[PDB]
């Protein structure tokens, strides 16, 4: 137990995937669709409304329009009413 | 040769002081560190790029 033996030095081990990958992390792209056709969307845009079904709140950090999830759509009849008096229908 | 005179020592050496020598027009090699490992034989691994 005093020595330790195989010391075991790992170098090109890990160098062989990439030298910017030990010191970056890399990125995630998406998976790629093909109904969708060529819009190549990323996880950090969405510009169309989504359904709030059992899915997490978004969150948004900076600028950047967005979409949203609709909670709750209804049409009902719109009543005349201003905020005063004047109702004039003529 | 392997005696040398330096102009302004320290008195601070005692015997396993470790002397440099660096000349001009030399590409001094930086290095940096990612990966260090123990061992119970009280040595480190470094893998450094």
């Amino acid at each position: 137990g005093g020595m330790t033996g195989v010391l075991f030095s790992l170098g090109a081990s890990m160098v062989l995937g990439g030298v910017a990958q030990m010191l970056a992390p890399k990125a995630r792209t998406p998976r790629i669709q093909t109904t969708d056709n060529g819009k190549q969307n990323t996880y950090f845009s969405s510009l169309d409304n989504m359904v709030a079904q059992g899915n997490v709140l978004p969150v948004l950090y900076g600028e950047m329009r967005v979409g949203s999830r609709v909670v709750s759509q209804e049409i009902s009849t719109a009543d005349e009413g201003d905020g005063g008096q004047v109702v004039v229908i003529g | 040769v392997k005696v040398k005179v330096s102009r302004v020592p320290d008195g601070v050496a005692e015997y396993s002081v470790w002397e440099l020598k660096l000349p001009t027009l030399r590409q001094r090699l930086f290095r940096c560190v990612s990966i260090r490992e123990n061992d119970d034989g009280t040595y480190a691994i470094t893998a450094v790029q």
